[PDB]
């Protein structure tokens, strides 16, 4: 994911890993794990100039 | 983001040089001595309705007329590959910041003086070395061109899909509800004016719409009981705010698609236009989102001026190429105002009465104008108004066809 562009959620920043599902997600063999695997790394975060 | 933009200077009027002056040059309403995006700066605040003119600026369309004519003479770079200079005034960095008297130190040289030069961004290599900075003359180059090749009224682009408005869009749309179409219009300008932008774009899409909409409310097709997807342009009685036209979002029926995909260039043939601020708004939106994606196709040579015959990148007469249609505000009044009493908005009696009063207001303009006309000659030296005749205010023009394209458009 790197390049692209996230929100900071500085209230409290926990659900910065909620809000992006799939970036930065472990290679381990585990069913959500394997579902997040075929995540789409262009459309995180924003999607415009 | 599109990489390579044309374009073509103005045409001297029989004059020997370009119209304008260096207090023109020193009075530009955006940062000191700098054309690019300042096609709005001197409205950026605003207080009331009235049009905003002066005794050097008498029309609405005054300033950009001038700014046009001042690039004509320091777009070198474009077509000769180099920076110039004309009477001591050049270009501080090739970046073109901003212009400022030549220095002393390394002159570059005088520029020689031409007209109706064409321009290709492919010229000047830097240009795409700076993209993310020079962009902006990218829009405000593109505007030029699309007013130099008329000589009576800007030329923008018309255009709708087969398929229904797209749902990106929509979402976009309904931030722009309630607001009229100036604003519309300087938010467009502002749009594609500060960064790069891809061709394949939501904003560009939306405001793509944006201009046909407007024109489908402009001749009465889209009213309140016919929207477009809900959206419509509401209007004032012409006694009184005549241009106060805002965007509004309605629940009733929807015009249903086109059967093919419509498409046309678009162009006002009479002088009204120069102190109209809604042609001025409506113009500049469309050639906004041309600015950014390119012209889809050529024009039509057949209806264009003599030095506008035959442009490289802009008009021709083979397969591919768009025609032109043209009109006039008044008769286009009279069509709206007909569509609205067939579509039973009003009655009769009033319509015959709301042509009464829109004629009587189009007559002050006429006679605004060419009473500021005999004031600036031309031959002074400065252009603040583009030259017509007396007769121009009475053509009627391809406002026939146009309405014809509208309901050919939305169906």
């Amino acid at each position: 994911t790197s390049g692209r562009m996230i929100r900071a959620f500085e209230g409290r920043p926990e659900l910065l890993a909620l809000a992006y599902p799939g970036r930065a997600v472990l290679p381990t063999q585990t069913k959500n794990a394997q579902f997040l695997s075929t995540a789409i790394a262009d459309r995180i975060g924003r999607l415009d100039r | 983001a599109q990489r390579q933009f044309f374009g073509l200077t103005y045409n001297f009027y029989g004059q020997p040089a370009p119209l304008f002056d260096l207090n023109d040059l020193q009075e530009l309403a955006g940062c000191y001595a700098r054309p690019w995006t300042s096609r709005f700066s001197h409205l950026a605040i605003s207080t009331g309705s009235l049009p905003v003119w002066s005794a050097r600026y008498p029309s609405v369309a005054s300033r950009n007329i001038i700014v046009n004519t001042l690039l004509g003479a320091h777009l070198n770079p474009f077509a000769g590959g180099q920076v110039t200079s004309h009477q001591g005034i050049t270009w501080r960095d090739p970046v073109l910041s901003s212009l400022a008297p030549v220095p002393a130190i390394q002159p570059p040289p005088v520029w020689a003086v031409a007209e109706n030069v064409p321009l290709d961004s492919n010229n000047y290599p830097t240009y795409v070395l700076n993209l993310s900075s020079m962009w902006p003359i990218n829009q405000d180059v593109h505007i030029m061109t699309m007013w130099a090749l008329s000589d009576q009224g800007p030329i923008y682009h018309l255009e709708v899909p087969v398929d229904p408005m797209p749902a990106a869009t929509t979402a976009a749309l309904m931030a722009y509800i309630g607001v009229p179409i100036a604003h519309l219009a300087q938010t467009a300008y502002r749009f594609a004016g500060q960064l790069p932008q891809s061709p394949d774009s939501t904003m560009v899409s939306t405001i793509r719409w944006l201009s046909a909409i407007w024109f489908g409310s402009l001749t009465g097709r889209l009213n309140r009981s016919r929207t477009c997807n809900g959206f419509y342009f509401e209007f004032a009685k012409p006694a009184l705010n005549p241009d106060q036209a805002v965007l509004k979002w309605n629940d009733g029926a929807r015009a249903a698609p086109p059967a093919a995909a419509q498409s046309s260039y678009m162009r006002c043939i009479s002088p009204h236009w120069q102190h109209q601020i809604v042609e001025v708004a409506g113009a500049l939106m469309s050639q906004s989102v041309t600015a950014v994606t390119g012209l889809p196709a050529l024009i039509d040579e057949a209806t264009l001026p003599a030095w506008s015959q035959g442009v490289a990148n802009l008009t021709g007469n083979g397969q591919g190429v768009v025609p032109c249609l043209d009109y006039n505000p008044v008769p286009m009044a009279a069509a709206r105002h007909l569509q609205w009493r067939q579509d039973g908005l009003i009655t009769a009696a009033q319509e015959a009465q709301l042509n009464n009063d829109y004629t009587a207001y189009a007559l002050t303009i006429e006679r605004h104008l060419t009473a500021m006309l005999v004031a600036n000659p031309i031959a002074a030296g400065r252009m603040p108004i583009q030259p017509f005749n007396a007769a121009d205010f009475g053509q009627a023009g391809q406002t026939a066809a146009a309405v014809a394209l509208a309901q050919a458009m939305f169906v």
